[PDB]
């Protein structure tokens, strides 16, 4: 029973700083090392920084060294992470990390659930949502384009049709926004007498689009 | 007592690579924690062991090894490298176990006519064994005459100088290392961090 | 810094089957090799630590071995929650902690052909100034499918995006999608726009086109 | 690192002036790493001066290095035709580096190039193919126009050039021009010729050979 | 007596292998700091690999994984040894001692060797006399239809050197070379002294001895 809580992610400017929070609980936080690791998307892991036990010894990787800082503060068990001058190649789930402890080199044990740093300047934009019309079964979707930054949660009849349903990751295009296309696989008999609505919301614009897909 | 780890980092003077100082540390308590946050490190790496667990740690004996390398240098004081200063100056074994720590000494050890007294070891016939220091001066046989101790062709005095201005870019500048390493036998130990 | 070669980048694997992956360094960091799982959507979660030892709730079906530059994690029998990723990390120099590429563990299954279906841009977005032309893939298996855009016979390079889901939990199969994005007036310049499909469940390269 | 730039690309001289190279950098290097190489054309490059300012052996003291910093400079003092070459700096940061080179060519004057043709061999006939060849010996500047006439019709498409570069002693060019018919099309034309046209020559020359005579 | 001599140069196919040397005289190989560097047609120089005296090895990130440097002490011989070669690898490539370092410097070099990739296969030339015509006269040697490069004429074996002109090579339309070398002689030896002209083609191993006689 060890919990890992982080907080204050979000989308940031090239340039500007932001600082993220980890919580601990259940265990004796002033006498392990900390650690943060990101995670850029689709890529692996990527050791940050680590703090000793009572803060006075830290030290980083050489990618975020005289850029971010690490500290804590033990009376309330929170670790932090100054994220300064950010760059897009620092774009990344971070995770904070609870050191071993066991052996005379350092490992993680124990990780947060993470949280997401989306470093561009491009403006929090809301999706354009597009229907997929169909032409031995048939298939239909929506098609959520051009929408900063990610994610966006879409669902079919508001959850209820759950079976068939193929949600695509996004992509980054070319205009610095994202794309994304969701389908489901319907029986061509229920077609005009079943209605098929996507619905697409995005939390960082507070977007909520619902939009009817027919033939 | 204390481990006296001040005379080794705040020492006015330093040796040259191939002369490389080492203190032997013993029967005292290391302060870890106050050391490594003195001064600023341009490079801090340890290898087997974390910096942050030696006050827990004990070992027979603790090495300082510490000497003056150029700024492209300092990536050549670590296990498993090669180099003219790893091959023939100063050499980490593979299952190295310790601390390398690395800072500018542009200040201190270089001058506005140049400072040509840091040197390094440019001809050696076979590598360094690993913790071997090599202080003969032999002029060293690139031929197949014999030199019999007269400088010429094919025959070089083996040290070169590192010539030291303050104006040269960092890859050039000369940079002050201190080498930690945590020896640990089968007998009793005297160096326990606290 | 130290780099961390996995083999395996990924294999498929059923449910009992003894999986082996595999993790190599460019030096030798004696025992100090730690392995790591990791669920998409979710965090890390530490498996063996100092190459062998077995962290304190992981099943014994997992064991590492390995020292030096060659390390290796077994999972004796292989179960449905363990299919994921394994990162090998070493942690030899502390202050420069690295990673491996990673292993990605997926279920084997028989070969599944696609459905392809092609859905032309909607009457909506052609007057925003963009034209995206969209193919699927449907439950197909294995991952490996080239889709290539032919319009008016040309091989439409640098011009789509793919994008494919991951394993599904019914049927164990795969979906891609590819959306190429022009212009307006890259549009109207051409005429036949179709798709090509090449997969290992297909006798021969399936094509699903249609006409503006 | 730090990357050195070389200036002027060309350096164009008379015997006896003063060539001055230069080797910048935007970051101070210090002058124990700077060297100067020659290389002459065929020849494999050889140090000049190593140090920035020390001459190697057997170099003519008209070779002389200087500068420290940003600025190192190569002199060559009393130039002769044989200092015909290209000059690399050279220095070590984390791997060597030679700079990109600088051509220091020699001036000299008017000199009118010697025409010589020279038919086919029956050796070369007999395999199917003729080369007729002229000859533009000692002259100078570079430039020159080379026209073939076959039976007094000019020729083109159906000729090659090739230049060398500065002779060391005297720093005039040599141009061969190579006519290249097959032995049928030989047979059945009489007169070769190739026109020189050169600035050292008040009118056009032109040598010419009958074939069978 | 110091002397570095070069061979092993020639055609390879792109993706072949091939193995350069450098005897040395003079000098312990072993001993010594040996570099190789390259030099493309037209272009400046290029180290490519070292190979210290104490074993250790480096190379050029161009060549890095595919070149490998080596010696021989009992034969004080110098390798190289390139694989997986393409267009970027056609150079004349030269041995030096030293790595260009203080205290360390290129001298002394060898003679050079010249490597093509090429696709195309290895032809041997065909020698034809340039007659001189029936104060000074003209005469020369026309070296036709070789590949690859070079190819090397000196006169009456060296015993004829001024007024030499070797002029380079040019490549004909049907993928061959062809140059010619000529030397003017004063008109009153024309009967009296022999000029005769040596061709090598080392790639072929091809020596052409032309005597070249007024017709
Ligand atoms: C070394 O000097 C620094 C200041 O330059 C000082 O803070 C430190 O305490 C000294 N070392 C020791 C062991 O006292
Ligand atoms: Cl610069
Ligand atoms: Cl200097
Ligand atoms: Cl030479
Ligand atoms: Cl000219
Ligand atoms: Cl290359
Ligand atoms: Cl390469
Ligand atoms: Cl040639």
């Amino acid at each position: 029973e060890v919990q890992l809580v982080e907080s204050g992610g979000g989308v940031v400017q090239p340039g500007r700083s932001l600082r993220l929070s980890c919580a601990a609980s259940a265990f004796t936080f002033s006498s392990y090392d900390m650690h943060w690791v990101r995670q850029a998307p689709g890529k692996g892991l990527e050791w940050v920084a680590v703090i000793s036990y009572d803060g006075s010894n830290k030290y980083y990787a050489d990618s975020v060294k005289g850029r971010f800082t690490i500290s804590r503060d033990n009376s309330k068990n929170t670790l932090y992470l100054q994220m300064n001058s950010l760059r897009a190649e620092d774009t990344a789930v971070y995770y904070c990390a609870k050191d071993g402890g066991k052996l005379w080199v350092y490992y993680f044990d124990y990780w947060g659930q993470g949280t997401l740093v989306t470093v561009s300047s491009a403006s929090t934009k809301g999706p354009s949502v597009f229907p997929l019309a169909p032409s031995g079964t048939a298939a239909l979707g929506c098609l959520v384009k051009d929408y900063f930054p990610e994610p966006v949660t879409v669902s079919w009849n508001s959850g209820a049709l759950t079976s068939g349903v193929h949600t695509f990751p996004a992509v980054l295009q070319s205009s610095g926004l994202y794309s994304l296309s969701s389908v489901v696989t319907v029986p061509s008999s229920s077609l005009g007498t079943q209605t098929y609505i996507c619905n697409v919301n995005h939390k960082p614009s507070n977007t909520k689009v619902d939009k009817r897909v027919e033939p | 007592n204390l481990c006296p780890f001040g005379e080794v980092f705040n020492a006015t003077r330093f040796a040259s690579v191939y002369a490389w100082n080492r203190k032997r540390i013993s029967n005292c308590v290391a302060d870890y924690s106050v050391l490594y946050n003195s001064a600023s490190f341009s490079t801090f790496k340890c290898y087997g062991v974390s910096p942050t667990k030696l006050n827990d740690l004990c070992f027979t004996n603790v090495y300082a090894d510490s000497f003056v390398i150029r700024g492209d240098e300092v990536r050549q004081i670590a296990p498993g490298q090669t180099g003219t200063i790893a091959d023939y100056n100063y050499k980490l074994p593979d299952d190295f176990t310790g601390c390398v720590i690395a800072w500018n000494s542009n200040n201190l050890d270089s001058k506005v006519g140049g400072n040509y007294n840091y040197l390094y070891r440019l001809f050696r016939k076979s590598n360094l064994k690993p913790f071997e220091r090599d202080i003969s001066t032999e002029i060293y046989q690139a031929g197949s005459t014999p030199c019999n101790g007269v400088e010429g062709f094919n025959c070089y005095f083996p040290l070169q100088s590192y010539g030291f201005q303050p104006t040269n870019g960092v890859g050039y500048q000369p940079y002050r290392v201190v080498v930690l390493s945590f020896e640990l036998l089968h007998a009793p130990a005297t160096v326990c961090g606290k | 810094d130290i780099q961390m070669t996995q083999s395996p980048s990924s294999l498929s694997a059923s449910v009992g089957d003894r999986v082996t992956i595999t993790c190599r360094a460019s030096q030798s960091i004696s025992s100090y090799l730690n392995w790591y799982q990791q669920k998409p959507g979710k965090a890390p979660k530490l498996l063996i630590y100092a190459a062998s030892s077995l962290q304190s709730g992981v099943p014994s079906r997992f064991s590492g071995s390995g020292s030096g530059t060659d390390f290796t994690l077994t999972i004796s029998s292989l179960q449905p929650e363990d299919f994921a990723t394994y990162y090998c990390q070493q942690s030899y120099s502390t202050l420069a902690l690295t990673f491996g590429g990673g292993t990605k563990v997926e279920i084997k299954r028989t070969v599944a052909a696609p459905s392809v279906f092609i859905f032309p841009p909607s009457d909506e977005q052609l007057k925003s100034g963009t034209a995206s032309v969209v193919c699927l893939l449907n439950n197909f298996y294995p991952r490996e499918a080239k889709v290539q855009w032919k319009v008016d016979n040309a091989l439409q390079s640098g011009n789509s995006q793919e994008s494919v889901t991951e394993q599904d939990s019914k049927d164990s199969t795969y979906s891609l999608s590819s959306t190429l994005t022009l212009s307006k007036a890259d549009y109207e310049k051409h005429k036949v726009y179709a798709c090509e499909v090449t997969h290992q469940g297909l006798s021969s390269p399936v094509t699903k086109s249609f006409n503006r």
